[PDB]
């Protein structure tokens, strides 16, 4: 019971995905083949949150891969913890988006969309109590950012009471691989405001510095920015799978962390992080995470929290430890910090627990800040959309699949107001 | 024939329950398997070949907690119907405990409570554990006491509740589920007893020097507490107190029932060698400031009604000189129109410790109840913070959508502005 | 007092001899008119009221309306006899029984079976919800009762009913609080210069019409003559929001 | 006692008949010599359902075979399984009916219905009980189609008061190797409607579909739908043959799935049908094969059930399983889908358990619907005959073997009159 539905679309999603499913599997003791090898009891009692049982006694991911490219799918049966999945589960089409808004949301989206929700339908009614879904996607594309759109939008409709969560990759400032990010960025998320609870903002250029300074990693790449976000998605919600002494499930952090209805935008953060030269040189204690997760260069997200106080935080921490040391210290680090928070909201942090922590570590904790700082991604991305609307550039491409002129406006427009309701409050 | 059924409700209630049926079990000699190798009746119930069953009802909306009884080390204690269970919690939310999640388990669990009230042949109370922070804790506790009330007009409900506290919170919107719990906890109660976790932090860092406590020793603590509350209808003393007796000497006005307990000597147990533990010098401890349960400063309000619950080692002389040093100081200001204020009970049974406790092996204690006037404030500071939130109508859509209306905010706070007009009226 | 056709249908003779003994004793001239429409060769047929039927566009406050003129056609008994015995205590589908084969008779109503004339209308829309009010009051030296059905659609208080007077049986969906409803009627009330003494209120109504709950009547009950109209008022606030989020049971 | 007559008229019920007698001899452990080799009490207890005992202590099976070309029965006794059969039983024409309907029910179709009628009539005196009698054939033809009808009129002329279930093919539109299938096929369903109590409707289409979409077979041969057919006729008749916890025979059905006793047109199901890669991704509990039951895609006849409503549903299902998880199951299905449900009949589904799966699973379940979404096909057909019929196409062919021109007009009314009748309660 409270069981989650998993989607992942695009190459983002996929390649996070298969990474968060290693996690979860090497949490619970799950093999590559499916089946069961945990030395305590305490990790079976809850693993029919993401897996379903089998004849065998094997145990099969609750997941849904969809893209419109089958080499995706062939890189993710291939690699490792690949066999697992539900081989029905996979639904792929002929040629994908070319990054193309339209094309993955009105022309080619469109038709493969009914097999993915005859899917969903047949993986959610198999389950008694379901507390929601999560999707993972990118919103600098087309197959990620328009065809998870129509996904969720039409999700919604067929599931009015549960909660979606998204974890969609922001596009970067900097770092840029295509030429036409703004519009997809700008289009999809016109829509991921009014059809989800919780979007958990990423950022490469972000991921790309916490490898650089903090680990100290000579040639990154994209295998460990999904293992830092995977880790983030496994700890966002440890306390549905296990016990802890004070537990938070989903709609706990909803109700504490979105005040306004529309103020759900999140981003993470994860301690500790530490290079493996320097693993000796910290007494690794409560205190130190404390410090660590409020620090302006650990969150995943391209933005310093110093131009904006925040709404509400929430802290899960992972470990057998105290629970004045937890509040005393979220209660210092609130009281000198006051200036970056936010003065009509009395407490501004909710603190969790739970008794497990990670597989290497022995205590770890997932922050998760509602800050008002978040709005400067949105004023760049706007930025970037205006200039290259004054030319009316690349725009042929949109129009040319069953797309309008007014619907960029109308985009413009809201991302205009969803900043300004943001900065209403700083 | 001298019984009580305890219920205990949300995560908070469930974990303090865990502590008082251990305390209970180490009291009366009960194996943690029910098998003991007359004081028992007034918690446990004899089920032939020697079989001791609590009554008790465990109510949660999330199986996670009573699934840790279930699977716990007193899985063979409990039977196995009243630990009862939901499958989504309230998520911190009242409305969702109170209206929504809440109104399909009640029936299931009101039809065991008097299945439970039919085993009593004479029932005295309740005992009612909830904490208002939660959403499960006040929307479920608020149903089930509203539903008790109508059933059962007679017996008298006791309360023990952990207030939040000043400074260290763990929940955003504590003040909307504590001002909305109130409304319950004042009309239908008879005695609610407050707690907050602050306090007992400091009791914990300055006396027993325990630096990095957690939520055992606080759960220990008030289960010591309660234990010395129902000490007189288990066992026998020289002066004798059921909860009726020990409601009338505390309550003189219909409202006026909020007291705050507190309890003495708490000390580690290296630290007891060199201490005397006379009777006077717990009587004096019972008294100061640094001692109180409640993150709130006695000093500053007066003490209207007393009741010194003794037991150990204790006779009534000691306890008459106590009591008399007591009253002649000057910092103990008591009320002008109530010129006695100490109700005193005995008993011959010292305390019990826990194997895996860190509290000493004492020979005589004292819990010291009080209606002081002083808890208005410890009120005051959670009104401020409601101020703060309700002017933006800040996390209010998810009580609204989930089924409740928005006047109840308003008409809960000036029914606080009541009361604590109330309470400043007395001591004038 | 007035008493009850027991026999089904057609009315026994016992009954119908009785009735026309009454009317005989009652009516000041007597036997004049009586032995005129006893001995009276051919009388005008009397219509058959349609019964209306639910439409989508036309609003709901309109439908209200019309159950109420419809009613109000149906030519309110004052012969003194009731002619379609009710029980309280009786199941739900018993009395939807008795609604619809009193609907294809359409003989006159009284207040009772006039309220389950409105419910047994009404029992076809889920928006709309209703439930019985009850009143028992004092006039010259006697005590009377009387019942009538509230309404609760769309967030607003009404009214429905039958009485031989007038304002007594008829109210609309203008009311913001079920205190102002029956403070109206209590005003009303004052105007006949009747004292109430008692108000009683029950439960919504299940909308499943073949159901064997009893209808409740008495959940709530207040002495409103010796109590002052603001803890009435409190105390009838509170209960309408027990009722209306489902809590009371 | 209750014995079956098999009959197996045309190229098609020819195979389809020696695919049965294969799979029914397999489930009763029959040699292909004739002999006994299994190992249970119960294949004894109830053979002679189907069988006949010989001196030897061998057992024939109770089937007559018929054509009009003497190829099919060189194939049938040359084949796997076809030494059982006894000579005398197999008779034969001269030549072929040559896909003329006139042919094969006027003009040689006469001149060997005695010997049919009279072998026939030679096995129904070789037993006690006789419930009924079963016939395979297809539609689309001139020895199945037209010499089929002959026989069964002339035995419902011989025997009023037994039963007769024919599974007939009928022709489907795309899947079409004729080019005078309209007119076989209305000719033939003229005569269907009035001298039969079940007729099982199967299309070349569905079965096709899945084997390409469930089974993922790559080169689906004429064996692999023989095999599906029989899988279903086996699963119709398993109560007549072993003991269940609640038991079905065929005029249980009968009366339980004929509101009006023109409407006796089904379309079969079974589950559960898995392929070889995704046999170890499933738990095989009887939900599954509820929901693998009432999947659109697993009927066996070319028809969306969601364009019509079910007058009467039946699931035999076979294996240990509990009642109420049937119960709850057949019930909640009624639940979700009351618009797939006709409002008139308060319980659509007659639930039968049998105890003996087949030989290879642990569960089965054979459903049988009565949907008045059968009529789109008839529709297509009528279609098809008003195309040829208008301009007389290929129609001197069927005059000349002395057949009338008016016959085709009254098979017309007669077509349109049930697709009317079944169109009418929806
Ligand atoms: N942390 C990671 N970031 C990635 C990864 N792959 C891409 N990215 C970023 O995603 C950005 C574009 O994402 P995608 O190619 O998946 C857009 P999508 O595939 O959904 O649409 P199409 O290109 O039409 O197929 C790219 O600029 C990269 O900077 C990855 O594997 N991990
Ligand atoms: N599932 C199967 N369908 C078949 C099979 N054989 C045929 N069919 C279909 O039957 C249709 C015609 O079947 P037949 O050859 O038996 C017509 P029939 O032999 O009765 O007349 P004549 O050829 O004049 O003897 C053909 O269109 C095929 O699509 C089969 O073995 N299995
Ligand atoms: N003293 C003490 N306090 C506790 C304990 N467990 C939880 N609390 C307090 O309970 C408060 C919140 O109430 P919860 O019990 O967590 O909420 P709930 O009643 O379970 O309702 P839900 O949120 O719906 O689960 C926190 O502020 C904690 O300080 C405990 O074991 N001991
Ligand atoms: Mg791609
Ligand atoms: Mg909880
Ligand atoms: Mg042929």
């Amino acid at each position: 019971m409270r069981e989650i539905v998993h989607i992942q679309a695009g190459q983002c999603g996929n390649q996070i995905g298969a990474k968060f499913w290693e996690v979860i599997s090497d949490e619970h003791g799950i093999d590559p083949t499916g089946s069961y090898h945990g030395d305590s009891d305490l990790q079976l009692e809850r693993i029919n949150v993401y897996y379903n049982e089998a004849a065998g006694n094997k145990y099969v991911p609750r997941a849904i891969l969809v893209d419109l490219e089958p080499g995706t799918m062939d890189s993710v049966r291939s690699g490792p913890f690949g066999q697992i999945f539900r081989p029905d589960n996979f639904v792929f089409g002929q040629s994908g988006a070319g990054n193309n808004w339209a094309k993955g949301h009105y022309t080619e989206g469109a038709e493969l969309v009914d097999s993915v929700l005859d899917v969903v339908r047949k993986e959610s009614e198999s389950c008694d109590c379901l507390q929601g879904f999560q999707l993972t996607h990118s919103l600098g594309g087309g197959t990620g950012s328009g065809m998870g759109t129509l996904l969720i939008s039409k999700i919604r409709e067929e599931y009015p009471d549960r909660i979606m969560n998204t974890f969609s990759v922001v596009p970067s400032p900097k770092v840029s691989d295509t030429v036409v990010e703004p519009y997809n960025a700008t289009l999809s998320v016109h829509q991921l405001v009014e059809n989800t609870d919780e979007t958990y903002c990423i950022d490469n250029e972000a991921l790309y510095d916490i490898c650089f300074r903090t680990l100290k990693l000579t040639t990154p790449t994209y295998g460990d920015l999904n293992h830092l976000v995977s880790a983030t998605m496994s700890g966002v919600t440890t306390c549905l799978r296990f016990p802890g002494q004070l537990n938070a499930d989903l709609r706990k952090l909803a109700v504490n962390m979105v005040p306004f209805p529309r103020l759900h935008f999140f981003m993470p953060g994860f301690a500790p992080l530490t290079s493996r030269g320097s693993q000796q040189y910290r007494a690794l204690t409560v205190p130190e995470l404390t410090q660590q997760m409020f620090d302006a260069k650990n969150m995943m997200a391209a933005c310093d929290p110093r131009h904006g106080r925040y709404l509400t935080v929430a802290a899960v921490f992972r470990g057998r430890m105290s629970m004045k040391e937890v509040d005393e210290q979220m209660l210092n680090v609130q009281n000198k910090n006051s200036s970056y928070f936010v003065e009509w909201i009395p407490n501004n942090v909710k603190t969790a627990v739970c008794d497990i922590p990670p597989r290497g570590l022995k205590m770890s904790a997932t922050f998760i800040g509602n800050s008002t700082a978040i709005q400067e991604l949105f004023k760049r991305i706007s930025e970037q959309f205006t200039a290259m609307f004054r030319r009316k550039a690349f725009l042929h491409w949109y129009t040319g699949e069953g797309m309008d002129e007014m619907e960029f406006t109308e985009a413009e427009s809201n991302m205009n107001d969803l900043v300004s309701e943001y900065q209403q409050y700083q | 024939m001298r019984e009580c059924i305890s219920i205990h409700v949300g995560q908070a209630g469930v974990q303090i329950g865990n502590a008082c049926w251990e305390l209970y079990c180490l009291e009366h000699g009960i194996q943690p398997d029910g098998q003991m190798p007359d004081s028992f009746n007034t918690f446990f119930s004899e089920t032939g070949a020697g079989k001791h069953v609590p009554r008790a009802v465990f109510v949660d909306l999330e199986p996670t907690v009573i699934d840790e009884v279930r699977t716990g080390t007193y899985r063979q204690l409990f039977h196995p119907e009243q630990l009862i269970t939901g499958k989504e919690d309230a998520a911190n939310n009242y409305a969702r405990g109170h209206y929504t999640i809440g109104k399909e388990i009640i029936d299931l669990v009101l039809d065991r409570i008097r299945k439970l009230a039919d085993q009593c042949t004479g029932l005295q109370g309740f005992l009612v554990f909830h904490s208002f922070g939660g959403g499960t804790g006040s929307g479920f506790t608020s149903l089930l006491m509203e539903r008790l009330s109508v059933d059962y007009g007679k017996k008298s409900k006791l309360e023990f509740s952990i207030y939040p506290a000043p400074q260290v919170s763990t929940a955003v919107v504590e003040p909307y589920n504590s001002i909305l719990t109130t409304h319950t906890t004042l009309e239908h109660s008879d005695c609610a007893f407050m707690v907050d976790n602050e306090a007992i932090y400091d009791i914990c860092r300055r006396n027993l020097d325990i630096e990095r406590p957690t939520y055992t020793n606080l759960n220990r603590l008030i289960s010591q507490i309660v234990s010395s509350i129902t000490a007189s209808l288990r066992f026998d003393g020289a002066l004798n107190v059921d909860l009726t007796e020990f409601q009338t000497n505390l309550v003189p006005y219909p409202r006026i029932h909020f007291p705050l307990a507190t309890y003495a000597p708490v000390i580690s147990a290296e630290k007891a060698y060199h201490e005397q533990l006379s009777v006077a010098e717990i009587t004096n401890a019972c008294f100061e400031p640094a001692n109180q349960m409640v993150k709130c400063d006695p000093r500053h309000g007066k003490y209207m009604a007393c009741c010194l619950l003794y037991r150990g080692d204790v006779v009534p002389k000691d306890v008459n000189a106590a009591i008399a040093t007591i009253k002649t100081k000057r910092s103990i200001q008591f009320v002008d129109w109530c010129p006695t204020g100490f109700k005193v009970g005995i008993n011959y049974q010292p305390p019990t410790v826990v194997p895996g406790g860190d509290l000493a092996k004492v020979q005589r204690a004292v819990c010291m109840l009080s209606n002081t006037t002083a808890i208005a404030e410890a009120w005051a500071r959670l009104d401020h913070k409601f101020d703060l939130m309700y002017a933006k109508r800040a996390f209010v859509h998810w009580y609204v959508g989930e089924g409740m209306e928005e006047g109840e905010f308003s008409e809960a706070r000036e029914d606080m502005a009541a009361l604590e007009k109330d309470y400043e009226e007395v001591g004038v | 007092l007035f008493h009850v056709n027991k026999s089904g249908f057609p009315i026994d003779s016992h009954t119908w001899e009785r009735m026309w003994m009454h009317v005989a004793k009652v009516h000041p001239k007597g036997g004049e008119m009586v032995g005129a429409i006893r001995n009276a060769a051919f009388l005008a047929k009397p219509s058959i009221p349609q019964v209306p039927n639910y439409r989508l566009s036309m609003t709901i406050p309109d439908w209200l309306q019309a159950i109420q003129n419809y009613m109000k056609t149906l030519q309110y008994n004052h012969t003194g006899t009731q002619f379609f015995e009710i029980r309280k205590m009786r199941p739900l589908s018993g009395l939807m029984e008795t609604a619809k084969e009193m609907t294809r008779e359409s003989l006159p109503i009284k207040a009772l079976e006039a309220v389950i004339l409105g419910i047994y209308l009404t029992n076809g829309q889920p928006s709309i919800e209703r439930f019985p009010i009850s009143f028992k009051t004092y006039f010259s030296g006697n005590y009377f009762h009387h019942v009538v059905l509230g309404i609760y659609c769309n967030g607003r208080y009404g009214s429905l009913g039958m009485s031989r007077r007038a304002e007594l049986m008829d109210k609309p969906l203008t009311f913001r609080t079920l205190s102002d409803l029956i403070f109206d009627f209590e005003d009303s009330y004052k105007k006949y210069l009747h004292t109430v003494k008692k108000v009683k209120i029950g439960l919504y109504v299940p909308h499943e019409p073949h159901s064997f709950q009893p209808i409740e009547w008495k959940q709530l009950v207040l002495n409103v003559s010796k109590m002052l109209r603001a803890d009435i008022r409190k105390e009838l606030e509170k209960y309408a929001r027990d009722m209306r989020m489902k809590i009371l049971k």
